[PDB]
């Protein structure tokens, strides 16, 4: 509950108060992941997944850099359910952002098999991001 | 994920066995015969009681190879085989002081001993598969007064004798199948220098050439290792070491096969933008093979490169043999077998193993007949 | 019996031996004249190794033959 709440506070606050603060709240999460890995082993499993949805809820303005940067590192870390949650943000306009996700995620997926359970999550995520020349967009906001 | 074979985990002081086996199993007849072994395969009977130890060894290869092909496995045991080999030859069964455990020597010797065992079990007809027959003329320098012709001289691999005559493999092969024999015998003269030229009279279907790397220094009285750069072509042509007659036969078949090989290399690239397609070409290739072909013979004078054993580090007295084998499905895709660490490497990595220096360099090269 | 031994430097020397003699005598005699110690010597004929416990008639080894000498190397 604690890990989901810390993130959930940041997302909820940042839309409603103004919108230029949205960019700043992204940095807390990056540091939060580093803190949570030496603080609790179990706590890490939850916070990886919350980060991808931190971005999607708050509607950050930088959708190019951060999912791809997260994604390489998060292959080692347990819980591949992380990639799925990164791609809900990344989807933006389809085949804009989503090209890099497909390219990067197909490498780590093909390259590494370490359980057929782990493989299933990694596959699901790439296919989400794309549609067909930006058929629809997703915004958590109204 | 993708399909990739398994390797051997080195116990330690065992790589001389582990490294060598991999290269051998690439060879298509080799892997086949160990699988299709029966306890009813005809033996080269003249008596002998070690024929029975030879049988046991071939069973151990068969199960190692079954482990290797099947994925329910990530490590292939050499332990049952090690026990059989130590019974068979009691030189591997000694004990080192201040170092430890069971005596460690010699991937060359080991390939020799393994082919010996297989040829007893699978007969002399199997001996011909890697065995090379020569035509040797032993003849005086100037006018001949004493002459002998030897075909009973034979080998199962070439010995490229380095003496600083290597910059290319062919030169050193040519100066170690060319030689001068000095005599210490009474004729009507004595100490006549004879020119000896060995020429290959029967090609093997599978070629092995070993580089000789050792020397006894006599100016310090201690073993050293020769280090030299020798480029080896992936595509090896032995035309100049055959007699004219035999060369004429194999070079004409080779040139037609190179026409079909060219035709494949063009067609392959187009369809890109596999096994069955190779078989459609194989049925075309076999038609240009000569009608006088016999058992234990390459239908060409050309061979392609399927294995390199490399030896790395410092002196001889020391060694950790890693190896390179070529994929059995590909032709420019190579697997690096560093015991159970198996990886894909490219042509460029194979090229780099020419050597000189403390780096990886070649000791044994495995090829096989049929260009492609 | 006169036999030929192809050394590591790819030069052929002769050796005077017997077909009843053991490989240990053969290797001892090369030790006298070159200095090489038997337990590093490997005498090959037909691509088959001739162990210390073998002789020079087990594989029909007569005169005008050439054995191919190569040397050992340790490790594992």
């Amino acid at each position: 509950s604690d890990k989901d709440a810390t993130t959930d506070g940041k997302n909820d606050d940042e839309e409603e108060e103004k919108e230029a603060g949205i960019v700043d709240e992204l940095a807390y999460a990056v540091l939060g992941i580093a803190l949570i890995a030496l603080g609790e082993d179990i706590g890490k499993e939850m916070s990886l997944r919350h980060f991808g949805h931190l971005m999607h809820y708050g509607n950050e303005h930088i959708r190019r850099m951060v999912p791809l940067a997260m994604g390489i590192v998060s292959v080692s870390d347990p819980q591949m359910k992380v990639f799925d949650t990164l791609t809900r943000f990344s989807h933006d306009a389809d085949l804009e952002v989503s090209m890099n996700s497909i390219f990067a995620m197909g490498l780590c997926g093909a390259g590494t098999n370490n359980a057929r359970l782990a493989q299933l999550l990694r596959q699901l995520a790439s296919y989400y991001s794309r549609e067909q020349d930006a058929l629809f967009i997703t915004r958590l906001a109204q | 994920f993708a399909q990739l074979p398994v390797g051997f985990k080195n116990m330690g002081n065992t790589c001389y066995l582990n490294a060598t086996l991999q290269a051998l199993y690439r060879v298509n007849d080799l892997r086949d015969m160990i699988l299709n072994y029966n306890p009813s395969q005809g033996v080269s009977n003249s008596g002998a009681q070690d024929e029975e130890i030879h049988k046991q060894i071939v069973i151990e290869m068969k199960r190692c190879f079954e482990n290797l092909q099947n994925k329910s496995f990530k490590s292939v045991l050499p332990i049952v085989l090690l026990n059989t080999l130590r019974k068979c030859y009691p030189q591997f069964a000694e004990r080192d002081s201040q170092g430890g455990f069971y005596k460690q020597q010699d991937a060359e010797e080991l390939f020799t001993q393994l082919f010996h065992s297989m040829s007893i079990v699978f007969g002399d007809k199997f001996s011909e598969d890697f065995r090379i027959q020569f035509k040797t003329t032993i003849k005086d320098t100037a006018n001949d007064n004493d002459i002998t012709v030897k075909e009973n001289e034979s080998d199962s691999k070439l010995q490229c004798h380095i003496s600083g005559t290597t910059n290319f493999m062919r030169n050193g092969l040519l100066e170690g199948l060319n030689e001068k024999i000095e005599k210490r015998s009474d004729l009507t003269g004595a100490n006549s220098i004879y020119s000896v030229e060995k020429k290959i009279s029967r090609l093997p279907k599978f070629l092995t050439v070993q580089y000789v790397r050792f020397f006894w220094k006599r100016s310090t009285n201690k073993k050293s290792k020769i280090l030299r750069k020798v480029v080896f072509p992936f595509q090896l042509d032995v035309a100049d070491m055959l007699t004219p007659e035999y060369a004429a036969e194999k070079v004409k078949v080779r040139d037609e096969l190179r026409k079909v090989e060219k035709e494949k290399n063009e067609k392959e690239r187009e369809i890109k933008r596999n096994e069955s397609e190779k078989d459609q070409w194989l049925e075309e290739y076999k038609k240009h093979f000569p009608p006088n072909l016999e058992k234990g013979e390459n239908p060409s004078c050309v061979y392609n490169l399927i294995g390199v054993i490399t030896h790395q580090g410092a002196n001889s007295e020391s060694g950790h043999y890693q190896a390179f084998i070529r994929d059995e499905l590909d032709e420019n895709k190579w697997y690096k077998f560093n015991d159970d660490k198996v990886s894909v490497v490219e042509k460029e990595k194979i090229e780099s193993l020419a050597g000189g220096g403390e780096s990886d360099s070649a000791l044994i090269l495995m090829y096989k007949g049929f260009g492609l | 019996m006169q036999i030929f031994v192809k050394t590591l430097t790819g030069k052929t020397i002769t050796l005077e031996v017997e077909p009843s003699d053991t490989i240990e005598n053969v290797k001892a005699k090369i030790q006298d004249k070159e200095g090489i110690p038997p337990d590093q010597q490997r005498l090959i004929f037909a691509g088959k190794q001739l162990e210390d416990g073998r002789t020079l008639s087990d594989y029909n080894i007569q005169k005008e033959s050439t054995l191919h000498l190569v040397l050992r190397l340790r490790g594992g």
